[PDB]
């Protein structure tokens, strides 16, 4: 997972680029090109 | 094993052979952990699958309060293009009295884009964690979609102070919720709450 | 003598003038108050009974 | 001298009838808007009665004579699970609240069982601090009869239970046993009647007994006082800010926080801690206020 | 001061029959409380008994012959103890002690 | 302080239970949905169901043609064959399969007969009694009416009608029939005589519920769009049990409004939501029955039961006195008014209440539509409001229609049906029609309105639903402790 | 379904009976078993319910799940046993051997019902 | 005695299909409403809640129960190759 890869909501499918990764409360989150924060574990890499 | 004492409401049901809850009606349960919302005192909501969730709670030994809104059938009046049919709203009197709690237990119907934005609207003046009990698969997502803060999806510019916990997908309006249902919601909220 | 009831006898002379002003002690007996707000703001009243205080 | 009733009516024009009310020097004890019409519970002179019916039926309202509309009732079931709280103790509930009373569920910690059933000292007390209590027991009358140890508080009692007679020594009304569905049979419904009449019957005996010797000060008129001197009793959020008892009131506000103001309220010429005892309240340490009689 | 709350049959009894009451001893102030008289009570004795409060005002015929009702006035909560149909007519609140106090050799003289 | 997110309360009212005219039950408004409730579904079933077959011809064929001698014994062995065969039991031809008993339990074949002395030897078991059911006078005259004649009620299963149309009725009873026929006289399998019996059974001395409806409006027999309203009014049993002309009319609104209304016109022609609010305005709470009780003091006041004859002016009279009344009455009261929220309930209610009086001063039935169709027109100058639009469609041409004798638009009112030109669309008046074509007998005492088979068939005690109070089914239905008939949980898995 | 029970006191039997219609209503079960019987010995706290299905996993959560509605709170010791039949016997005591044979007579008397 | 038929019979019986191109031309020109395929996705969410017996944003209309119409079901099909990989596979 990085800025520019491709990834998709497991529970959904949405498809969306990775823009930034923005730690908070010491916990990782994924910022979409939904404007949408994400979990990783949530996420996963597609190709 | 402890006493559970419920202050009633100061009014009465709808009617003889009618409901026994009142809209904008608020039951105070003196130890506030859980307050489960009912959208009205109707059949639709009211002891069918509220009533429920409320006995279930009280077995798992939390106690509980059963407030009925006001307002609550419809969609918000942000909703776009506004509201159509009925206008949903939380009063600020309501809002304060769902603050008192621990955890909030509010139960939605079936249309996705409708409970989306209630949910909205609630957690705007509601700022502890909720569990939404709706009959609809909704994903933990879509409610970030426009703005709400939900627990595993967070929105980048978040619009509700109030945090989505759980989403409970499979009870059915009017319905006897079974004990699977009441389970998993008892479970959320032990592990949700202490 | 515009109204009557058991415990007051009202005056509607003057019903839409404003006042503001509180007093709000006992309406004893043959007390002689002015309501200062709502729709009857300025009636005068004369208490036949011993009631309670009141803040219009 | 002030009987309390319930008005059922309209919003429109409804603070216009506030006003007479407030004029003829009635109290407004308890006001809810469901959407459009308004329910009232007014206590006012006796001797303006017929008038407020004149000015009822002038609004197209309706006044419904409420015998229980100065008291508060504790509903006792042995537990608050889905056997006792869902139906038949809320049926009892709402059958009390529908006659002006205002009911508190008494969910007991272990009520539950034949031989394994007790009642605590703070639910004694939490249930003697009422002004009548209702049980609402089982269907089976050796478990009622081998439960008696529950009903024992010097409050007036009504027992409801399954069998049509039983043979303790209380008051009993039969055919309310536990229930699964709402109330709304014909010969259900003729026993929620018998209970009331029975909670009728015993209340009217107990305001024999106050008008003996009255309280100083009513109940209602001490409750009007104590809104319109402190200023925080419309910041309470529980469903009646202030209960009307039949010798006394309610306060839900903070004992160790309110208690020396509630006390300091000077009604008339006396001082409130000279002719009520304000006590804390088991009930969510609420302030309970008990009214003396002319006495002492 | 006594107090009638439940009407039954003794309260129509009472009524007329308090001034046959009148300028009666006290009978007897035993465990089945205090009771004076002792005047005629016609009303029907019934072997059903029916239980009874603290300081209630009763009208119950002791011994089952109508001449010698007593107007028993129960000072502890009594179960089944006496007969009549339903000798439950009042509740005694006002002047408790004076019924507690009450002897065999005073009398109620004017009620 | 204008907060735009405090929302607006709404439906207090229909949050309310809604009682039942003449019970005491108190049932919500969704389980007055004649889709949530079973007793509805099983006032359609039963009606749908039900053929009587005059098996006069038929023993006229046995005797003069295959010379077979027919006597109440062999009357009786017939009961018992097709008691057997209606079901789906077999009787000839070796090896066949048959239908599930427990999917047929609602299944009965039942005779009945004017001739006394046949009646008296003949098995009770299978024979609807008219002198046992009906009082004295009403027996005499039912019997009157139907002649020393012998008449066979079949009421094929519910599930055949469920999982079929309405059509399927006749022709399973004609199957049924002319089989137990053959296989208890011990006749040939199939000769000319067995045609005969076919024809007979089939359409000769057939009685059906509803008439088809053929072309535009493309619909098979036994459907709620071909029973006319006096079929409809002799299917209410109310005039044997009770002497309350106003009851009766009213327990014949009540299910027509269930049938018509909810039924037919919110499913067959509609769809979804339909119309619950429209058709229990009529026999929820006891607004029509208040003001059909004052159109009769009015009219026992002025004119008398049957006091005067159909004219103009005690039209004119009735109708405008009720319908006055009951808009006063709509005014008086805002509980009325929020409870008939919508204008066509209003107009519906104090037209059919202005009807039954006109009919109950009267005794003539298009009299009672006259005073119906003056009471609409009335309530709209009254309120300068009638109801949905679309809705005074018949209202405005029902005047000349009422009296008219030309052929698209003369009938008798008990003659006209939901496929009568005019009310061939629109809700609200189809069931207070059927009330008043009732109240226009119930004025004369009458035994019966159009057909005295059709009473005497629907009297039966053995029937799923009980027509003698239809509102107490309903009641009973919404409040889910009425048993209905059709399912089918024997021939399915556990769920 | 067929519904019967077993008890000495007149309230408690038609009670209890209008209490098992009502918990088959709830979870939509009435169409899936055949008969169901309970006996109530309320002198000696103990209640036995059987159940006779017509004919997976969750339906036998729902039966338990009818168990646990239709028994007393107070009885919170219970014990099932499934062989085609489901009988459970719930008492405030521990369960005692005259009690599971009673259970086991009313699950071959289940067994027989046709 | 046998369901499987029985149901055979009732799915053809209560299958009706309805083309929706001159319905979104119409919305498209004279209305003066644009139609997207988030409109069709929320269009065919609206008719599954309201074909078996909804009310949308009306809880004071009578509405079928729920699980006495669970069998209900409206879907979309295209011979758009687009719109069909736009549209949601809920009911697709
Ligand atoms: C909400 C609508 C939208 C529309 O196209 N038709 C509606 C709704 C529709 C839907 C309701 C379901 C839904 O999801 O919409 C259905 C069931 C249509 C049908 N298949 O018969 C219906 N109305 Ni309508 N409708 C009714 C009624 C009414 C009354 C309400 C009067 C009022 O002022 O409140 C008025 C008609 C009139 O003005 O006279 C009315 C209007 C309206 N009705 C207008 C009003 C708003 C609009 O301008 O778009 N209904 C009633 O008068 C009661 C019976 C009721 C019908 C369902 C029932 O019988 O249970 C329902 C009958
Ligand atoms: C089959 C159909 O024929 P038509 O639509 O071709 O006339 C016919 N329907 C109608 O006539 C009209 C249907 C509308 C339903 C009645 C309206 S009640 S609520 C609507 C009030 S309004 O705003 O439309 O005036 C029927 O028999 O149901």
């Amino acid at each position: 997972i990085e800025i520019g890869s491709y990834v998709r909501y497991i529970n959904t499918g949405t498809h969306g680029t990775v823009k930034a990764i923005e730690p908070k409360n010491d916990e990782e989150w994924v910022l979409l090109e939904n404007d949408i924060y994400y979990r990783p574990e949530l996420l996963e890499l597609v190709e | 094993r402890k006493e559970q004492i419920v202050d009633c409401r100061a009014v009465m049901g709808l009617g003889e052979g009618g409901g026994l809850a009142q809209r904008g009606t608020f039951a105070e349960g003196l130890r506030n952990d859980v307050v489960v919302v009912a959208m009205s005192p109707g059949r639709r909501h009211i002891t069918k699958p509220v009533c429920e969730i409320t006995y279930g709670i009280r077995e798992a030994g939390i106690q509980t309060s059963v407030l009925v809104l006001d307002a609550g059938g419809g969609i918000p009046s942000d909703a776009p293009q506004g509201s159509l049919g009925s206008t949903f709203g939380l009063k600020p009197e309501e809002a304060k009295q769902v603050n008192r709690h621990k955890l909030c237990v509010i139960h939605f119907g079936n249309v996705k884009s409708h409970i989306i934005y209630k949910a909205r609207l609630f957690l705007k003046y509601v700022d502890i964690p909720t569990i939404i009990v709706c009959q609809t698969p909704v994903d933990m997502e879509d409610f970030a979609a426009i703005g709400i803060k939900t627990k595993n999806v967070m929105p980048l510019e978040s619009k509700t102070e109030g945090k989505i916990v759980e989403i409970i997908t499979g009870v059915i309006r009017g319905e006897s919720a079974p004990q699977k249902k009441i389970d998993e919601i008892i479970e959320s909220i032990k592990k949700h709450l202490g | 003598i515009s109204e009557n009831t058991n415990t007051y006898v009202a005056d509607c002379r003057l019903q839409t003038l404003f006042i503001d002003e509180e007093n709000p002690e006992d309406r004893d007996r043959g007390t002689i108050t002015v309501r200062n707000i709502g729709n009857g703001v300025g009636k005068v009243y004369i208490y036949q009974e011993s009631r309670a205080s009141s803040l219009s | 001298m002030y009987q309390i009733i319930r008005y059922e009516g309209g919003v429109y024009k409804n603070n216009i009838l506030k006003e007479w009310i407030e004029d003829v020097g009635g109290f407004i004890i308890q006001e809810h808007v469901m959407q459009l019409d308004v329910y009232m519970t007014i206590a006012i002179p006796q001797n303006e009665i017929e008038n407020f019916k004149e000015e009822a039926k002038k609004y197209k309202g309706k006044i419904v004579e409420t015998p229980l509309a100065g008291i508060e009732i504790a509903i006792v079931s042995p537990s608050l699970s889905r056997h006792h709280l869902p139906h038949i103790a809320c049926d009892v509930s709402e059958y009390v609240r529908k006659f002006g009373a205002k009911p508190n569920m008494i969910g007991l910690a272990h009520g539950a069982g034949k031989n394994i059933s007790e009642i605590r000292e703070k639910e004694k007390r939490l249930i003697q601090e009422h002004d009548i209590a209702i049980y609402v027991m089982g269907n089976f009358e050796s478990c009622i009869l081998d439960k008696t140890h529950l009903f024992k508080v010097d409050i007036p009692l009504v027992v409801t239970g399954g069998p049509e007679t039983l043979d303790i020594p209380y008051t009993y009304v039969g055919n309310l046993g536990r229930r699964a569905q709402r109330l709304r049979k014909g010969e259900e419904i003729r026993a929620l009647r018998q209970m009331i009449d029975e909670v009728t019957k015993k209340i009217n005996d107990k305001r024999m007994e106050l008008s003996y010797d009255p309280p100083i000060i009513p109940p209602v008129v001490l409750k009007d006082e104590i809104e319109k001197r402190i200023d925080e009793v419309r910041g309470i959020l529980a469903p009646m800010p202030i209960v009307t008892q039949l010798d006394g009131l309610r306060i839900k506000m903070d004992y160790d926080r309110n208690h020396e103001e509630i006390e300091n309220v000077k009604i008339g010429k006396y001082l409130l801690k000279d002719i009520a005892y304000v006590t804390r309240s088991e009930m969510k340490n609420y302030i309970l206020i008990k009214l003396k009689s002319t006495s002492e | 001061v006594v107090g009638i709350t439940e009407e039954n049959e003794t309260v129509d009894f009472w009524n007329k029959n308090y001034k046959s009451f009148e300028d009666k001893s006290l009978i007897w102030k035993s465990i089945s409380d205090v009771s004076f008289g002792s005047i005629e009570i016609p009303l029907p004795v019934s072997s059903v008994k029916q239980n009874f409060k603290k300081w209630d005002v009763v009208l119950s015929v002791s011994g089952l012959d109508t001449s010698e009702g007593n107007l028993i006035f129960v000072q502890r909560d009594v179960l089944e103890l006496y007969g009549l149909e339903n000798p439950k007519i009042g509740i005694l609140i006002g002047g408790k002690r004076v019924l507690k106090t009450l002897t065999a050799d005073d009398r109620i003289i004017s009620i | 302080l204008y907060n735009p997110d405090i929302g607006v309360p709404l439906g207090q009212r229909k949050l309310m239970p809604y009682k039942l005219s003449n019970t005491d039950d108190y049932c919500e408004g969704d389980d007055l949905h004649f889709l949530n409730n079973a007793a509805i579904q099983q006032l359609w079933d039963d009606i749908r169901r039900t053929v009587i077959v005059g098996m006069d011809t038929a023993h006229s064929v046995l005797e003069k043609r295959l010379g077979v001698e027919v006597t109440p014994e062999t009357i009786n062995e017939y009961m018992h064959t097709i008691n057997h065969s209606l079901p789906g039991g077999a009787v000839v031809q070796e090896h066949m399969v048959e239908v599930h008993p427990s999917l047929a339990w609602d299944c009965y074949a039942r005779i009945f007969t004017g001739d006394d002395e046949l009646a008296d030897e003949l098995d009770s078991r299978f024979l609807i009694d008219i002198n046992k059911l009906f009082p004295e006078e009403q027996a005499e005259t039912l019997k009157a009416a139907i002649g020393k004649k012998t008449y066979q009620v079949s009421r094929v299963p519910s599930l055949v009608g469920r999982v079929c149309d309405g059509g399927t009725i006749s022709r399973w009873s004609a199957m049924q029939i002319g089989m137990s026929f053959i296989t208890a006289y011990k006749l040939c399998a199939g000769e000319a005589a067995t045609a005969d019996f076919s024809y007979a059974s089939k359409h000769a001395d057939v009685i059906q519920m509803g008439n088809a409806l053929p072309g535009r409006r493309a619909r098979g027999p036994n459907e709620p769009g071909g029973i006319r309203f006096g079929i409809l009014s002799d299917v209410v049993q109310t005039t044997r049990v009770s002497e309350d002309p106003v009851e009766q009319s009213l327990e014949v609104v009540a299910t027509g409004a269930a049938l018509y209304d909810q039924i037919w016109l919110g499913a067959y022609m509609s769809g979804g939501i339909g119309f619950t609010q429209y058709a229990t305005a009529s026999y929820t709470d006891d607004i029509l029955d208040d003001f059909s009780y004052y159109a009769l003091d009015y009219v026992e006041k002025k004119y008398g039961r049957m006091g005067t004859k159909a004219t103009m002016d005690v039209v004119e009279d009735v109708a405008g006195e009720v319908t006055l009344y009951a808009l006063e009455q709509y005014d008086d009261y805002p509980a009325l008014l929020e409870d008939h929220f919508g204008g066509s309930q209003r107009a519906a209610v104090a037209a059919a209440a202005s009807g039954i009086g006109v009919c109950m001063a009267t005794g003539n039935s298009n009299a009672g539509v006259n005073g119906w169709y003056l009471s609409q027109i009335l309530h709209k100058e009254y309120h300068s409001r009638l109801g949905f639009y679309g809705y005074d469609l018949q209202d405005q041409c029902g005047a000349s229609n009422s009296l008219a004798i030309r052929n698209d638009e003369a009938a008798p009112l008990e003659l006209r049906g939901p496929n009568y030109p005019n009310y061939a669309m629109n809700v609200g008046h189809q069931g207070e029609y059927a009330g008043i074509a009732q109240a226009a007998h119930s004025a004369r005492g009458d035994a019966f309105a159009l057909n005295p088979l059709v009473k005497v068939a629907f009297a039966d005690p053995m029937l799923v639903f009980d027509f003698s109070k239809p509102r107490k089914e309903i009641a009973r239905g919404a409040l889910r402790e009425f048993e209905a008939a059709g399912e089918r949980d024997v021939i399915l898995p556990a769920k | 379904a067929y519904i019967d029970v077993e008890c000495n006191d007149e309230a408690g039997k038609a009670i209890y009976e209008r209490i098992i219609q009502t918990s088959l209503e709830d979870l939509v079960l009435g169409k899936s078993i055949i008969k169901a019987k309970m006996i109530c010995k309320q002198d000696v706290p103990y209640f036995i319910i059987g159940i006779l299905p017509k004919s997976k996993e969750d339906f036998i959560d729902r039966v338990l799940d009818f168990m646990n509605r239709v028994f007393p709170e107070g009885m919170r010791i219970r014990k099932t046993i499934r062989d085609k039949t489901i009988v459970m016997v719930a008492s405030e005591k521990p369960i005692e051997e005259e009690w599971m044979n009673e259970a086991v007579k009313l699950q071959e008397e289940l067994k027989i019902f046709k």
